[PDB]
């Protein structure tokens, strides 16, 4: 229970409005699709694996791609290097000691240089105008778990886990705000370990009542359905780790009783 | 970006440190007399230090008659500068120039409502400074005073962790970072303005350590060796040790003599030990010690 709890909740709600990627940006985009945007995470989850970064760290890294394709056009043989540049100053950000860029070259297996990769830093950081603190799921996700009744570490490796997989893809979730995704995956993980639903407190708390979640909730629940069948599958594989409790392996609920 | 750069006129070098260098500057064709920040960036071929992304990236967000504004940002393919309002003079160089006389207990008050106002609206705004000492606090002729520094700064959305490497400089460090805790919060920022508002008071440094053993043995002398009633779990904590010397409190009007019994109670609220109980910039704020608050301007010796 924080002092500027309230105060903060409000300027993040304020903040994810004004962060928010255009929604429809991949279709005008000439070249890449939904399917290599997919790859492309999935692959950065794995980086993340690899050198052990903090969760936020590829939240954040996510959400400078989607603003970077929001406005510019981009080659599918480049479409990893603006990623890996996303990294790179996701870790900056928010890393305490961030990988060296020797490694973002190296995990590329040279298909890019430093100079590619430095060079791609500087254009990433102009078209965003250096403002790099963006907020994710995972931000709401901590302001929500402070309303546990008790704290249940399932719940809250199963809503991680949620929230992370709606970062793969941009159809659906691109059009739903990050506080609205965090509410689905919140009540979702709640549901399945404990059989509880979206609190009271939260609903005060936020304005969303489990009718407004609904929609988030349905393409939610059907993500953690086929979860299993997606082309992508480094999430699932890192959440069955006994670090997450291993709650890629629940079986979610047949049926949502709305 | 390099038309940018031909419209400034170099003033005078006004800093200069392991970051970069300062300049005083003119805007030539607008008269703007502005500070730039120069980072070079062939020193370590590593892009754009996180120091600057982190500065740059949440001072933009911030804006507050007691925060520096961050004016622009000039990207060459070489050097990076940063544009910054200017101010006359540090905190540190005015309480040194002030040592025979002292600061006037008005404009001591006046400086340390000022800096809450600063850390208040940081804090409301999820950042954590986590760097405040006297030299990163400016100030001005008309009696304003800004936090400067972001460079060790931090979004808090989500939880900060402790680097060892990455903290505030050791005589405003917080007892629980020494005691070796897992995240920062907001206390740490509160802590350090405690130390900052003693050391105006009584012209020396509240606790000057020589080490980390040392700054908490300088602590527990002063504030009283901290127990299980004072502060739950500090004998759990990391860096915590059975063998520690217990101390007790010393009296706390014979630590800030000048002060009345308002200034006492609003420093010892902001020296709480446990965290948790540590005051808030907002509601020290609201404390009566305020309630009497003016705008003195100093004697600034340029
Ligand atoms: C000459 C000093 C007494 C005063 C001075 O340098 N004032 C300033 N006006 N504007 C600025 C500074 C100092 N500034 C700074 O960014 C410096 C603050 C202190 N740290 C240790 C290095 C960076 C900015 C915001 C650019």
């Amino acid at each position: 229970v924080p002092d500027y709890h309230e105060d903060i909740h409000t300027y993040l709600r304020e903040m994810e409005v004004k962060c928010k990627p255009k929604v429809g940006y991949m279709k005008k985009q000439p070249d890449i699709t939904n399917s290599m945007r997919a790859i492309l995470v999935d692959w950065l989850v794995e980086v993340g694996e690899e050198y052990k970064l903090q969760n936020e760290t590829l939240h954040l890294a996510v959400n400078y791609i989607d603003r970077f394709l929001s406005s510019m056009s981009v080659l599918r043989g480049k479409l990893q290097l603006v990623g890996t540049a996303a990294m790179l100053l996701a870790s900056k950000f928010e890393e305490i000691y961030p990988p060296e860029v020797a490694e973002f070259v190296y995990i590329t297996d040279d298909t890019y240089t430093k100079k590619q990769v430095l060079r791609m830093e500087h254009l990433v950081l102009k078209v965003l105008t250096f403002d790099l603190a963006a907020p994710t799921v995972n931000q709401f996700l901590t302001q929500y778990f402070l309303h546990q009744q008790p704290a249940n570490c399932k719940v809250e490796s199963l809503a991680m886990f949620l929230g992370e997989l709606s970062l793969i893809d941009a159809d659906p979730y691109l059009k739903y705000l990050p506080s609205v995704i965090a509410g689905a995956a919140f009540h979702l993980a709640l549901y399945t370990v404990t059989g509880q639903s979206w609190p009271e407190s939260l609903i005060r708390k936020t304005g969303y009542t489990l009718e407004s979640l609904k929609p988030c909730l349905m393409d939610l629940h059907q993500t953690y359905l086929k979860a299993p069948q997606h082309a992508q599958q480094s999430i699932r594989e890192k959440y069955k780790n006994s670090k997450y409790h291993g709650v890629s392996l629940l079986n979610p609920p047949e049926t949502l009783n709305l | 970006p390099l038309v940018d750069m031909e419209n400034f006129q170099k003033v005078e070098k006004i800093g200069e440190g392991t970051y970069g260098v300062v300049y005083k500057a003119r805007n030539k064709l607008t008269g703007e007399v502005v500070a730039l920040k120069k980072i070079r960036l062939d020193t370590e071929t590593e892009g754009v230090p996180s120091t600057a992304i982190r500065e740059i990236s949440l001072l933009k967000e911030l804006n507050h008659p007691n925060i520096v504004k961050l004016l622009d940002v000039i990207h060459t393919e070489n050097k990076l500068y940063l544009v910054f309002e200017f101010l006359h003079q540090d905190l540190k160089k005015f309480m040194d120039a002030s040592a025979l006389t002292g600061i006037p207990l008005p404009l001591i008050k006046s400086y340390l409502f000022q800096l809450l106002q600063g850390l208040a609206f940081c804090h409301s705004h999820r950042v954590l400074h986590r760097d405040l000492k006297p030299q990163n606090l400016l100030i001005n002729t008309e009696g304003a005073i800004k936090l400067a520094d972001f460079g060790l700064a931090r979004a808090f959305g989500v939880p900060v962790r402790t680097y060892t490497h990455e903290v505030v400089t050791l005589w405003y460090r917080a007892p629980e970072i020494l005691l070796g805790c897992k995240y920062y919060s907001t206390a740490v920022d509160i802590w350090s303005l405690g130390c900052i508002f003693a050391e105006m008071v009584t012209r020396r440094a509240l606790f000057p350590g020589d080490s980390e053993i040392d700054q908490l043995f300088r602590i527990f002398r002063t504030l009283g060796t901290p127990d299980e009633v004072v502060w739950p779990g500090v004998t759990s904590m990391p860096d915590y040790k059975p063998s520690f010397p217990k101390w007790a409190r010393q009296d706390f009007s014979k630590v800030v003599p000048p002060l009345d019994e308002d200034g006492r109670s609003l420093l010892s609220q902001m020296l709480h030990y446990d965290p948790n109980k540590r005051i808030s910039a907002k509601a020290a704020l609201a404390h009566p010690f305020f309630q009497d608050v003016t705008k003195p301007v100093p004697h600034l010796r340029l």
